[PDB]
């Protein structure tokens, strides 16, 4: 499965875990920024990397990450 | 004329599940809709919704996430996605905790969060070897 | 003759596709600066800059030049 | 000629190296990727976000600089295989004259010289080279099913 | 710094690094980025502005 | 305040062209970053994203259309200019078996009068292989004012059509309810266009070309032919050559169309003086046209109780196997612009492929057959102006499935349920690709390796084992015994090439049979693989264009994206906007190797000189019945043997082929950088140069950035397909003007 | 001479070469007829041959064994019409085209829209900046020496 991080420089903005298409992302409370919220990524067994959740990422260089590694049925986006 | 009569009118699509999704893991969606609106299958066409229960089967999360998003369209909200295994083995997968992810909720501690920017990263020399 | 050019251009890419491995996954800037000031290796990737654009602008002049020639002459 | 072919030479050099270099000092991070050394030296790309990340590795830079090694490779080997049949069959006023325009190499070099290689088997018959025009029917196959 | 000052980026990870921005507003809450710069030059991925910690930015003179 | 039209919509203004972009809302804040120009151009005619009424958009899709035929017009305006001032056309009609035409005369600049050819009839200039020659004289031009007045009228119509273009958008603006009159638009459009003119061609030909070109080919000089207006004003100077105009109008209006059969005849083949088609059937057949084409207008039910209503007729075609049927489909293609741009390309597309074939298969102008470089040319021109335009249909019909594709409106109707079975109609074409191709191309490497092999015997050749293409053999002779038998009134066959006699003109070859093999088996069945490869991915595009078991919501994505991202394993290019750029790049593979087989069988076993005992040479000398089964055959009797023109064509007024020859070539292999690199590494590269600019502080404020994926795949076809037809046409013309 | 090579003026293939042109073009010329139009096109094609080849060989140029002018470009002034003053030539045309979109770019860059003005050009500003190119030369090395040629550390640098 991949490998997503959650860096402090979230904004909260929740553009990220609208984006994800496997739900991944969901936001959690947080004290670090204004919004009061920063995104997680609890459920990274159903990642594909399809990195839509960066592509809406506002910050300067990202705040989420996806590391691709190893491959599942569930991240290979197999439907047989 | 289909199995259960909750299922959505769908004449059937050589789209659908396979051979995976009966030793591997399948995924049902559940929904309530006030009207029999025609709505677009995520694997082929068009089908036709209940005016009550609707329940639809795929192989994947993602095509019953992406149902659940064009459910959105039609202001149905109460739509939850479950996993099951070989066995009736369900898990509730997309409402966790009855609140849409995008929308902050007690009770959740942040997972895969680091205390410092990407430029904080070590360096890749410097983990070699474990 | 023309197996010992291939031969020749196999390794040469070989050494500079090593040496991006290197710089990837062995390169160590702490090791080659000391109080702050970076030594012969680490100062390739201060006027790393310097150094593509002045390839890419003698990689140009030849291309233009060589084709306009064999073009006029054509 | 020679002259004309040399620049040719030092600019197939310059580019080839070109590519690795950057490939090599770009492969720690870029402003397109400032973490790059955090996805190693090989992997497909960073997503379609920022514009569009093709092609970012250093593997990737490894990956478009062969072709350029093979092209200039390709160049010093023709030069270096027409001057020597021009001066084995002793028309070497046939290189000094046509090797200063492009058409001369495609017609006095490929054109030319591939009549004995293609005449390897015809409907009529075939001989010890059919061997080498087989190779090089095989030979354009495969860089076609690469450029698949 | 302030609203309207002109601060030099130090952060190594960002497309203004080494640039000079406009701060838009510093937060006085307990945020951990809270300097906002705007900057004439979009990134690539098209926005012009960004939140920055105080010790990434440095006032021009 | 008419019910089909707004009146003075938009101003007749300056002020948005001094506003790049204002068309799209995205566009319109103006540029930041280099992909704003591209992003200029691609958006410049998408009309659907510029507004959200289909009444704007039809508006500006007829004006645009307005625009374009003005542009057409023009430029028939030049070519008619050209042959009335720099063009030896006049010579050319005295002797069309001995000049050849031109029509370009080039300026004595730097060194490049050596374009200017022996063409003859003391005149130099540039070859023309559009067979305007031979179309004018098929007009009955024979002088070249007239070819001046053609092109005044040209210019008057092109600025007649932009004035039109600006009258419907700017002045009278039809309405949505005008441009949905789809059953008034067939009307017309089958009784006023092609009906009418067909019928106004019909009455040109009777009355100006047929005795015109009679008089022509009884050798009378076109100085002493009357001028064309005295053919009408005087019923004497027709009646000697067509002994039938003397009882006028009457046998048209007393049914006794007989009399007329002097004029209107049915005879087949081809003129034996000029080796086209008789100008009297021409004439019969277009009258037959227009007179077929004004009946076919009267379908569609219009203004009054009387017609058809297509919403009525698609809805009764239902069926067992189909569900609800054609139903919905008149509300699909009278709500998008796009399922009828998709269907009108694909047809047109394939019309033009036809017309290729039954051009140089029934030579229709005087002189035609004998001009190789003419017939090659057309035939080439035509067959890749089908592929193209086939090509955009596909990629239209994936336009529409994208954006005006509304799965309420189409319930268990034909593309619901095409939809609904996606995979088996996409498995099973894959495997008819893949049998097609392991078959025809692996019957062409087995006989390229038993030659290599030594093993003549084993081949799939005529002298080995051999595949006759019996059915096209037995439809040759049903072609042949066609007159008198199932065409009794038919003198001879449709075209030569089915079989019968050997047309010479001038010691030309004009037609001939043309005699089918174990080589057109194998090349035939190539053709039969290429193109079903080309509709396996134009298929693939438009049926997996909304979703897929991939992305589930590609249809989100819109038509034009490069991707979604390198999870799933890595999904590039999964659009459909992608697929029609596979797709036009098999159509190119397709294409070539249709005009290579047609110029190989065409030079080795139709064209050539005949002797005057009857015995026929070809230019090639036939072989390709045993060289074309082998691809080593194809390297080197075809490619290797006909490009001896174009690589010694240097110091001879042929050189521009050979200079645009390498430049194609030059052109083809720029495309590969963009077709095999990535948008990263440019993006980085730039990085640097933007270093340098900024280090001399010339950095541009509007930051440049590498051409985006989409773009960059864009380039590398467009520059790929220039390349290789390039190629293809310089090897082409200077192979078939020289010999 | 240099490098083995003689004077066009003495080479006898270049002559070859003059004569058999002029023989190609005559013979085309034979096939047309009287004061034509292709005839005087013809005849002005031999005239600008003859005159090209007699200026060729009183250019102070020098001729291979295959009877065509070769370029001495070492940096010797006594072939210097070859190269260097081409050259200089170049040089200066060049400069002039850098130099004046460099003000260009610097001086609608401290504008409210800098874009703006770069794909709708300020054509009186451009053409007062344009025709002020000629003392390029002069510009930069009085702007190089006053430190407002190059920046020094506003330059952006990636991550490494
Ligand atoms: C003595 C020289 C030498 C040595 C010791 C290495 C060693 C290494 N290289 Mg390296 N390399 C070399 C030369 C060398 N290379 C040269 C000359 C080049 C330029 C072409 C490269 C380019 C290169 C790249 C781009 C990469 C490496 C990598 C690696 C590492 C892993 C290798 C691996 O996984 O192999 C895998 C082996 C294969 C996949 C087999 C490939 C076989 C090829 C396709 C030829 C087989 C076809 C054959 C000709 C059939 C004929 C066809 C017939 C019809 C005629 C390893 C440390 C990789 C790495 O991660 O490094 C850390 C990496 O990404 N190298
Ligand atoms: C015939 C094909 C062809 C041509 C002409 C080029 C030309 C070029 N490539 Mg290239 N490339 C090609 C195929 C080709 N490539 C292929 C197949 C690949 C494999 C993917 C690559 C991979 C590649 C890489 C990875 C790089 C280049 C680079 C370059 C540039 C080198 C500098 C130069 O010569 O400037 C002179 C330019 C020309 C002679 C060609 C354009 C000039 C035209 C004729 C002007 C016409 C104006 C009207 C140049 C634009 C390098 C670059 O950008 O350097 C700055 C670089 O980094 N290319
Ligand atoms: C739309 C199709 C078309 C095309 C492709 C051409 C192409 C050409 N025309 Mg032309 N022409 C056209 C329509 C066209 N014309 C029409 C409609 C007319 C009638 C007004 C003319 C009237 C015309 C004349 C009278 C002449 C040409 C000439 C030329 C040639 C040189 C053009 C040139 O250098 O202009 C350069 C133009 C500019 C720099 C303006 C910007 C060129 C082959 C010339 C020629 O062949 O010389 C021997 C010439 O004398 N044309
Ligand atoms: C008998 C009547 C008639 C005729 C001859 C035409 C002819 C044409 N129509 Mg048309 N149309 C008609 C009735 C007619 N229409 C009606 C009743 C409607 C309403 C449903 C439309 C709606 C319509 C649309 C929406 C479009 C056309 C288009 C076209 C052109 C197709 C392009 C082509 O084949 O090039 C052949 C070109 C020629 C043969 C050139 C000569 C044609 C000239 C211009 C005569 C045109 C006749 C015109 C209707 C007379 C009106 C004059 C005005 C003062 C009232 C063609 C000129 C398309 C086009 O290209 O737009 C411009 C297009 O988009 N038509
Ligand atoms: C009747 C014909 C017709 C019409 C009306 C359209 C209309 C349209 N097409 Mg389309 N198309 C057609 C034929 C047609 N196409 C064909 C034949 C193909 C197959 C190649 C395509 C393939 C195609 C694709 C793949 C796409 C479209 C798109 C579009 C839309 C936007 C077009 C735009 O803004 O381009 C503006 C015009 C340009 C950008 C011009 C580009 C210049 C071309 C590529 C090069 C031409 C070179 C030329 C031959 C000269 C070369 C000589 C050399 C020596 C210089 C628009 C609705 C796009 C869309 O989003 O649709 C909604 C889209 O993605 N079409
Ligand atoms: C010469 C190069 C080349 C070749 C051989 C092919 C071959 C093929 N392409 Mg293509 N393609 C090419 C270039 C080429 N392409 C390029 C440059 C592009 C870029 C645009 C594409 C883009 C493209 C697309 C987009 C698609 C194809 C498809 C296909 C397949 C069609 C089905 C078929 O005929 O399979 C049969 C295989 C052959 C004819 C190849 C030769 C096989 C021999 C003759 C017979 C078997 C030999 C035997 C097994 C050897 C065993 C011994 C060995 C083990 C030692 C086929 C594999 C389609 C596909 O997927 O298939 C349906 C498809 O959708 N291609
Ligand atoms: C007109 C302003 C201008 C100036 C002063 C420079 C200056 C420079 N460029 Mg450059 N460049 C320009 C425009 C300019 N460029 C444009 C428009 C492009 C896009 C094609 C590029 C693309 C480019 C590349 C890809 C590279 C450079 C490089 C360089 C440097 C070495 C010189 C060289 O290789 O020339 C390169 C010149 C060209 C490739 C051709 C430029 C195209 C035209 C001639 C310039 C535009 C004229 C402009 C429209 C005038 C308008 C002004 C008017 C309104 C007043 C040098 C700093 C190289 C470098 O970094 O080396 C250190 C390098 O690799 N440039
Ligand atoms: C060819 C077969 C054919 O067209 O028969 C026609 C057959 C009859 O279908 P229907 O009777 O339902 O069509 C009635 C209306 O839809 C008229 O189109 O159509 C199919 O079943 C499609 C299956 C294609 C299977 C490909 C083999
Ligand atoms: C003339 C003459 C002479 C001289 C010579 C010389 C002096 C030479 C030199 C030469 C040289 C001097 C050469 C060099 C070359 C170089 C090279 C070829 C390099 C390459 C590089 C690379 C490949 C890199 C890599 C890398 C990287 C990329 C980074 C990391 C690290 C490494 C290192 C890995 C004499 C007197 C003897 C005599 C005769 C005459
Ligand atoms: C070449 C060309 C051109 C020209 C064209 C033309 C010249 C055309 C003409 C056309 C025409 C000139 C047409 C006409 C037409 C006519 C018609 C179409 C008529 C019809 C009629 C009818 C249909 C009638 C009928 C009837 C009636 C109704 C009553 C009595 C009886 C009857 C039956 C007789 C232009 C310059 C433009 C451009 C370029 C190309
Ligand atoms: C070179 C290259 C670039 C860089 C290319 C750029 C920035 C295009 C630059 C175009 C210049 C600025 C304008 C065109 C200049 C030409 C001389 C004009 C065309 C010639 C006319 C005759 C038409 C990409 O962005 C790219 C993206 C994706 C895959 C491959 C590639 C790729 O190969
Ligand atoms: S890849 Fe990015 S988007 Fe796709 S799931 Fe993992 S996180 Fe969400
Ligand atoms: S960038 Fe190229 S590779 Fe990476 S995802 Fe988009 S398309 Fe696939």
């Amino acid at each position: 499965s991949h490998t997503v991080k959650i860096y402090d420089t979230c904004i909260g903005c929740t553009q990220c875990v609208r984006a994800c298409p496997t739900d991944v992302l969901e936001m959690v409370p947080w004290d670090g920024c204004k919004a009061g919220q920063i995104a997680s990524a609890p459920r990274t067994e159903d990642c594909v990397g399809c990195k839509r959740c960066e592509t809406a990422c506002p910050t300067d260089f990202l705040s989420v990450r996806v590391y691709l590694g190893g491959e599942t049925t569930r991240s290979l986006g197999l439907a047989y | 004329k289909l199995k259960q009569s909750d299922f959505p009118k769908f004449e059937g699509s050589t789209g659908g599940w396979l051979s995976a999704a009966k030793n591997e893991e399948k995924y049902v969606i559940i929904w309530t809709s006030k009207d029999a609106s025609l709505f677009e299958m995520p694997t082929g066409g068009t089908a036709k919704m209940n005016a009550g229960n609707n329940v639809a089967y795929f192989a994947r999360k993602e095509q019953c996430l992406a149902l659940g998003s064009q459910l959105r369209g039609f202001k149905i909200t109460n739509y939850k996605i479950f996993r099951i295994y070989p066995p009736l083995d369900i898990t509730l997968l997309h409402p966790f905790d009855g609140v849409f992810p995008e929308k902050v909720n007690q009770g959740r501690s942040p997972v895969g969060k680091r205390d410092a920017s990407i430029g904080g990263n070590p360096n890749p020399a410097s983990l070699k070897f474990q | 003759y023309t197996h010992h050019q291939y031969i020749a251009g196999f390794l040469m890419v070989g050494a500079f596709a090593h040496g991006a491995i290197f710089f990837v996954r062995d390169y160590d800037p702490a090791v080659n600066t000391r109080n702050g000031e970076k030594n012969v290796l680490a100062r390739m990737l201060e006027h790393k800059e310097a150094i593509i654009s002045h390839l890419s602008w003698v990689s140009l002049f030849l291309g233009f030049h060589t084709l306009g020639i064999y073009v006029h002459n054509d | 000629g020679d002259f004309l072919v040399h620049h040719a030479i030092a600019l197939g050099l310059h580019t080839t190296t070109l590519i690795l270099v950057k490939g090599a000092l770009d492969a720690r991070g870029s402003k397109l990727m400032p973490d790059k050394k955090d996805f190693g030296y090989s992997f497909p790309c960073d997503g379609p976000g920022r514009g569009g990340t093709c092609d970012i590795s250093a593997w990737d830079a490894f990956y478009l600089a062969m072709f350029w090694m093979l092209n200039t490779i390709g160049w010093v080997t023709f030069y270096w295989h027409w001057k020597h049949l021009t001066l084995w069959q002793g028309n070497q006023v046939q290189f000094n004259e046509s090797s200063n325009y492009i058409m001369g190499w495609l017609r006095d070099y490929l054109w030319l010289n591939s009549s004995p290689l293609i005449n390897g088997y015809n409907p009529f018959g075939m001989n010890s080279l059919s061997v080498w025009a087989w190779m090089f029917l095989f030979g354009h196959l495969v860089w076609a099913t690469g450029f698949m | 710094i302030q609203k309207g000052s002109t601060v030099r980026i130090l952060r190594k990870e960002s497309y203004w690094y080494n640039e000079s921005g406009t701060v838009v507003v510093v937060d006085q809450s307990k945020v951990r980025y809270p300097v906002l710069v705007r900057f004439t030059k979009v990134n690539y991925a098209g926005t012009n502005t960004n939140n920055f910690g105080l010790n990434e930015v440095e006032e021009v003179v | 305040k008419s019910t089909i039209v707004d009146f003075n919509p938009v101003e007749t203004s300056f002020e948005k062209w001094a506003k790049p972009g204002q068309f799209s809302r995205t566009l319109a804040k103006g540029p930041k970053t280099t992909t704003w120009i591209w992003n200029l151009h691609a958006d410049a005619h998408d009309f659907d994203i510029q507004t959200n009424s289909l009444q704007e958009v039809s508006r500006k899709i007829f004006s645009a259309h307005f625009g374009q035929l003005a542009v057409i017009f023009l430029w028939l305006s030049g070519m008619h200019f050209h042959g009335a001032y720099f063009s030896n056309y006049s010579a050319w009609l005295t002797n069309p078996t001995s000049t050849k035409p031109s029509a370009q005369i080039v300026w004595p600049i730097v060194g490049q009068e050596v374009l200017n050819a022996d063409v003859g009839g003391n005149f130099q200039g540039i070859q023309i292989t559009s067979g305007f020659f031979q179309l004018w004289r098929a007009e009955g031009i024979t002088s070249e004012v007239e070819l001046y007045w053609t092109a005044v009228g040209g210019l008057v119509a092109s600025f007649l059509m932009l004035f039109a273009g600006w009258f419907h958008y700017h002045k009278a603006a039809p309405k949505l309810e005008w441009f949905q009159n789809v059953e008034s638009m067939l009307n017309h459009h089958l009784a006023g266009l092609l009906g009418l003119g067909s019928l106004s061609w019909a009455g040109h030909q009777i009355h100006i070309a047929l005795p015109i070109n009679k008089l022509l080919d009884l050798g009378v000089s076109p100085e002493e032919i009357p001028l064309p207006y005295e053919f009408i004003l005087n019923r004497d100077l027709i009646a000697q050559l067509y002994p039938s105009f003397n009882k006028g109008l009457t046998p048209f209006f007393t049914l006794n169309w007989g009399e007329y059969s002097d004029f209107l005849t049915f005879k087949g083949g081809l003129n034996p003086v000029t080796g086209g088609l008789w100008l009297t059937d021409t004439a019969h057949h277009h009258l037959a046209i227009a007179v077929l084409f004004i009946v076919a207008g009267h379908m569609y039910k219009t203004n009054w109780f009387l017609g058809h209503s297509i919403k009525t007729i698609l809805e009764a075609h239902k069926g067992p196997f189909t569900g609800e049927g054609h139903k919905g489909l008149y509300e699909v293609l009278t709500t998008s612009w796009h399922a009828q741009l998709a269907i009108n390309l694909a047809l047109f597309g394939s019309l033009s492929i036809i017309v290729a074939h039954h051009m140089y298969a029934m030579p229709p102008y005087p002189y035609i057959a004998i001009d190789y470089p003419t017939q090659l040319s057309l035939f080439t021109h035509h067959v890749w102006i089908g592929g193209f335009c086939i090509v955009g249909g596909a990629a239209h019909g994936a336009i529409f499935f994208v954006r005006d594709y509304n799965a309420a409106n189409n319930y268990n109707n034909l593309i619901d349920r095409v939809i609904r079975h996606r995979d088996a109609i996409i498995s099973h074409l894959n495997w008819v690709c893949i049998f097609l191709g392991c078959h025809s191309f692996g019957l062409y490497v087995h006989n390229d390796t038993m030659r290599a092999l030594g093993r003549s015997q084993d081949l799939f050749s005529d002298n080995a084992i051999a595949l006759k293409p019996i059915f096209a053999q037995f439809i040759q002779n049903l072609h042949t015994l066609a007159p008198g038998s199932t065409a009794p009134n038919a003198l001879t066959t449709v075209s030569y090439a089915f079989g019968g006699d050997v047309i010479s003109v001038g010691s030309k070859i004009a037609m001939m049979p043309i005699s089918l093999g174990t080589a057109d088996f194998l090349v035939h069945h190539i053709h039969a693989f290429t193109i079903h490869v080309t509709v396996l991915i134009l298929l693939k595009g438009v049926l997996y264009s909304r979703n897929s078991r991939l992305i589930p919501d590609k249809a989100n994505l819109g038509f034009r994206f490069p991707c979604d991202g390198p999870g799933r394993g890595g999904t590039c290019q999964v659009s459909a906007w992608d697929h029609v750029f596979l797709g036009l790049f098999w159509m190119y593979n397709s294409i070539s190797i249709v005009i290579f087989h047609f110029s190989w069988k065409m030079q080795s076993d139709v064209w050539g000189t005949v002797s005057p005992t009857g015995a026929v040479s070809h230019i090639t000398g036939g072989n390709f019945a045993q060289s074309s089964i082998t691809i080593n055959g194809w390297l080197r009797d075809f490619l290797w043997s006909q490009a001896a023109q174009v690589v010694q064509s240097y110091g001879s007024s042929l050189s521009a082929y050979g200079l645009i020859f390498l430049g194609a070539h030059f052109i083809w292999a720029f495309s590969l950088m963009f077709l095999f690199s990535g948008r990263g590494y440019w993006q980085e590269l730039i990085e640097s140069i933007v270093w340098a600019h900024n280090k001399l502080k010339v950095a541009p404020s509007i930051q440049p950035r590498a051409l985006s994926i989409t773009q960059g795949r864009a380039v590398g076809v467009a520059h790929y397909l220039l390349g290789g037809i390039g190629t293809t046409w310089a090897f082409f013309l200077a192979r078939i003007i020289s010999v | 001479d240099i490098g083995g090579l003689n004077p066009c003026k003495d080479s006898e293939v270049f002559q070859k070469r003059l004569a058999k042109t002029v023989k190609k073009l005559e013979n085309r010329l034979k096939k047309y007829e009287e004061g034509t139009p292709p005839q005087i096109a013809i005849q002005q094609q031999i005239t600008q041959t003859k005159q090209r080849f007699t200026r060729y060989a009183d250019s102070n140029l020098l001729c291979g064994n295959d009877g065509l002018p070769h370029l001495i470009t070492d940096g010797r002034w006594s072939h210097g019409s070859e190269f260097l003053l081409p050259s200089i030539l170049f040089l200066y045309i060049s400069g002039w085209i850098g130099w004046v979109g460099r003000k260009y770019i610097r001086t609608v860059g401290q504008t409210s829209n800098p874009t703006e003005k770069e794909i709708i050009i300020d054509v009186p500003l451009a053409i007062s900046i344009m025709t002020s190119g000629f003392l390029w030369p002069f510009a930069a090395w009085q702007e190089f020496l006053s430190g407002d040629l190059i920046a020094s550390d506003e330059t952006i640098t990636t991550s490494p």
